[PDB]
């Protein structure tokens, strides 16, 4: 079990560690996050009391270093740094939990959710749609657009996301038009998992975050990341059927784990009812039209 | 953006455009079948491609064989239709080629999106405007060719004849679809219209008659006065 300890809490603000939040006031004696499960890519997220504009945070894993976060008052964000210095950094967390000054990661013991959330996500990948490769781990905020978005301005800060286009050459072949068109398995199928993800796997990572940072910080790209991979999938007639349950399973924590408040701003109508009960796959994702139907009739 | 009555002079301007209709691509009569079912049965159609500062029509016949052995034809219909229109594009030189192709329905924007993808530049635009092309299989030359046709086929005609010799592209397709919507709202009374007089004839190379100017403004009066009848009939006013 590993530690993100904090040198300190100078401004108020409500910090998330996974699907967990705290509120910590001005100046409150509070040194870090303990007991964080080995084994998951974690993501921790801040937003100030003062300005609830920007939720902002940094996925990371806690086997690659040992990340410490701190308040600069220039920047006026709550900064992670790796520590080299493991001896330096084990006496730092000592110290900090022998005076009591961490809140514990509060895992229930039967409870898969971040499991379940994060499956398939990989720090490698989210350091490749992330780009910045001095940090071991990755800043994400509200406000960040995807390379699409882009497309239709800093690159530096953008969220590199597949760009996923129903209406482009990359999803039509010359000649198959009305065929690709309405049944997307071509696209699916041979253009993205055979050669750009390369298997499901990857496909399911870079959807399952891209759900996350919608979740988390509101980033509307990331919202319409997920939606699209979702209708790829759905308006494909022919996909192995391993992937379409394990992307019922996938949808379905997706959908519990929503903040019931939030489902007008982060779900998409029309996407989910020709997901739910006019795609191809209709018929497959039992677990998800079922949660979805007693949670948010509403939207469909 | 769509195509509507506050920027109507833009289809008269010298940017290259096309109007396509394609409600009479897929035509079937139904009737009863011995066991005294429902069937369709196909019968030729037609493309309906325009240029409205020319008068230019490309008119593609849909010969009824190429329905044969496929499903969901109304939706194939679209399909076909762009995939029609973006052959017909990609055989034009490239001074000839549209610069924007207006769709008559809002289902054929996706169709023709799809097919004109290397065609990134060609606007592909709706329109706000209850436009009457599906009268043209009123104009009796028009329907000759297309119930005679054996094969797919390709017919251009000037659907102005020689009007734009006297007239403007404006008020050129003012008169096409007033005697459109009059062929479409009563076809009987319209065609004893334009052909009461005997002594007015439709030429060889033309689709209507020959009348003199004066000529056209008592046609274009008693098909407003047809329209607006029709409009009581309908309505009791
Ligand atoms: C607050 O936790 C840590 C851990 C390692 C290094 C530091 C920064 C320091 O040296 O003060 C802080």
């Amino acid at each position: 079990m590993n530690t993100v300890p904090f040198t300190s809490a100078p401004i108020e603000v409500t910090i998330g560690i996974d699907q967990y939040s705290f509120n910590v006031k001005e100046n409150q004696p509070f040194h870090g996050i303990k007991d964080i499960p080995i084994g998951h890519v974690h993501v921790i997220h801040f937003q100030h009391a003062d300005n609830s504009s920007m939720r902002y945070g940094y996925w990371f894993d806690c086997r690659m270093g040992n990340f410490y976060i701190q308040y600069d008052p220039k920047d006026g964000l709550y900064k992670m740094m790796e520590e080299r210095d493991g001896a330096k950094f084990e006496n730092i967390v000592h110290n900090f939990k022998e005076r009591q000054m961490m809140v514990s990661y509060p895992k229930i013991d039967e409870d898969d959710t971040w499991y379940n959330l994060t499956e398939f996500v990989q720090m490698d990948k989210i350091r490749k749609i992330v780009r910045k490769d001095e940090n071991q781990f990755s800043y994400v905020d509200s406000s960040m657009t995807t390379v699409q978005e882009n497309e239709l301005s800093d690159p530096a800060h953008s969220l590199n996301y597949t760009v996923i286009n129903f209406k482009s050459r990359e999803a039509i072949r010359p000649g198959h038009e009305m065929e690709d068109f309405l049944d997307k398995s071509y696209y699916l199928n041979t253009v993205m998992l055979q050669g750009i993800f390369k298997n499901s796997s990857n496909y399911f990572g870079e959807l399952q975050f891209a759900f996350l940072n919608a979740m988390f910080f509101g980033n509307y790209g990331s919202s319409l990341q997920w939606h699209a991979m979702i209708e790829l999938i759905c308006s494909s007639a022919t996909v192995p059927k391993h992937m379409l349950d394990k992307l019922d399973e996938i949808l379905y924590y997706q959908i519990k784990t929503l903040p019931e408040q939030y489902s007008d701003i982060l779900l998409n109508e029309r996407v989910w009812n020709i997901c739910l009960y006019s795609s191809f796959q209709k018929n497959s994702l039992h677990n998800t039209e079922k949660i979805m139907e007693n949670k948010y009739p509403e939207l469909l | 953006g769509a195509m509507n009555s506050s920027n109507y002079a833009e289809l008269f301007n010298n940017d290259i455009k096309l109007f396509v209709d394609d409600t009479n691509v897929y035509r079937v009569t139904v009737h009863k079948t011995f066991e005294g079912n429902v069937a369709t049965k196909a019968i030729n159609g037609c493309i309906f491609t325009l240029n409205p500062k020319t008068g230019h029509l490309f008119l593609k016949i849909i010969h009824t064989s190429v329905w044969a052995g496929q499903k969901r034809l109304s939706q194939l219909a679209k399909w076909k239709t762009a995939e029609e229109v973006s052959a017909l594009v990609r055989s034009l030189p490239k001074e000839e080629q549209p610069k924007q192709i207006i769709v008559t329905r809002k289902a054929m924007l996706d169709p023709l999106e799809v097919h004109m993808l290397d065609f990134p530049n060609i606007a592909i635009r709706p329109t706000e405007l209850r436009l009457p092309f599906s009268a043209a299989m009123s104009i009796d030359k028009l329907s000759d060719v297309v119930m005679k046709a054996t094969e797919p086929q390709m017919v251009l005609f000037n659907i102005y004849d020689d009007w734009l010799d006297r007239i403007s592209s404006y008020t050129a397709f003012s008169r096409l679809t007033l005697l459109l919507r009059a062929l479409k709202t009563n076809e009987e009374s319209a065609k004893m219209i334009l052909l009461s007089d005997p002594t007015i004839t439709i030429k060889s190379y033309h689709l209507w008659p020959s009348f003199t100017d004066e000529q056209w403004i008592t046609i274009e009066s008693q098909m407003r006065d047809l329209i607006l009848t029709e409009y009581g009939r309908k309505y009791n006013v």
